[PDB]
């Protein structure tokens, strides 16, 4: 998963 | 200087102190605030910087990792010591005033309660948009060696307060949990009033542990909204104690403790607004  | 030395040097030395008058009456422009924000290094740890076998299964996001020097290490009871969480300094660099962490995943819920137990945490601040697994029970649940029960729950427009008991063996402890919604990730609340009410609620919370412990603050990734909340609290403390605030210096200190704290120029701008409101609300 990626948040930025 | 290596890239990393440059980063650490910036974070230790940058500052923009403002008198409360300057903050309220003559603040830097939005463009000035954006340029100032964009100058601040992230201080993100790379997966290569982290040599903790098995840690990836316990991270919500592969790009958001706890800085090793300040990571919270889990003791042996509850095989590893890993949780995606960092100790955060508070006012004047006071150690371990907060733990900033991600919202627990189903497989890290026991880890989260072990942290709460081990660190003698009496207060949890959760920032979310009610629009991550519930790690607290509707009435009672068991998570690893911990039994959690709801003692009280109260609703106000700004947040929900739950009063919880955590039991490990024959020992029972109290934990206050505050859930503040209507804060979307990568964004800000529409107004600052509720946020300051939340800060006041936190300020008003009694200590209920055997020794003072960190306040746990969390959101999905544990950096943006989490960083904004903590920076707001420290900023209010500066304004109240000193009649000035250094918001740049607050953000830099936060980033030394956990990479990426406060995500966007808009959140940084909103921090200025929120603190100007706090200043205006101060007694006298
Ligand atoms: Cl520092
Ligand atoms: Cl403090
Ligand atoms: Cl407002």
């Amino acid at each position: 998963d990626e948040y930025v | 200087n290596t890239p990393r030395e440059v980063t650490l040097h910036f974070l230790r030395t940058a500052g923009h102190p403002l008198t409360r008058w300057a903050l309220q009456r003559q603040p830097p422009s939005p463009k000035q605030l954006e340029e100032e924000f964009l100058k601040i290094p992230s201080n993100f740890v790379s997966p290569e910087d982290l040599d903790i076998p098995g840690h990836a299964s316990k991270d919500r996001y592969k790009d958001i990792l706890p800085n090793p020097q300040s990571r919270v290490c889990l003791g042996r009871a509850q095989d590893g010591d890993y949780i995606n969480a960092n100790y955060i300094r508070g006012y004047d660099g006071k150690e371990k005033v907060y733990i900033a962490t991600q919202g627990p995943m189903p497989n890290t819920v026991s880890d989260f309660w072990e942290m709460v137990w081990q660190e003698e945490v009496s207060l949890i601040v959760m920032l979310t948009q009610l629009r991550c697994v519930h790690y607290w029970p509707t009435e009672e649940e068991t998570y690893g060696p911990f039994q959690i029960r709801i003692q009280d729950m109260k609703e106000c427009p700004e947040y929900t307060v739950r009063q919880l008991t955590i039991q490990y063996q024959e020992e029972r402890r109290s934990v206050k949990h505050i859930l503040f919604s209507a804060w979307p990730d990568h964004q800000t609340p529409e107004s600052a009033g509720p946020l300051l009410r939340l800060v006041a609620e936190v300020e008003e919370s009694p200590e209920t542990a055997a020794h003072p412990g960190p306040i746990v603050v969390h959101s999905s990734a544990g950096i943006g909204r989490t960083g904004c909340f903590i920076a707001t609290r420290i900023g209010c403390q500066q304004l109240k104690a000193r009649g000035e605030v250094d918001i740049l210096g607050i953000v830099c200190q936060l980033r030394l403790d956990r990479g990426g704290m406060i995500q966007t120029a808009e959140q940084y701008q909103f921090l200025h607004h929120t603190l100007a409101l706090y200043a205006g609300q101060l007694p006298e």
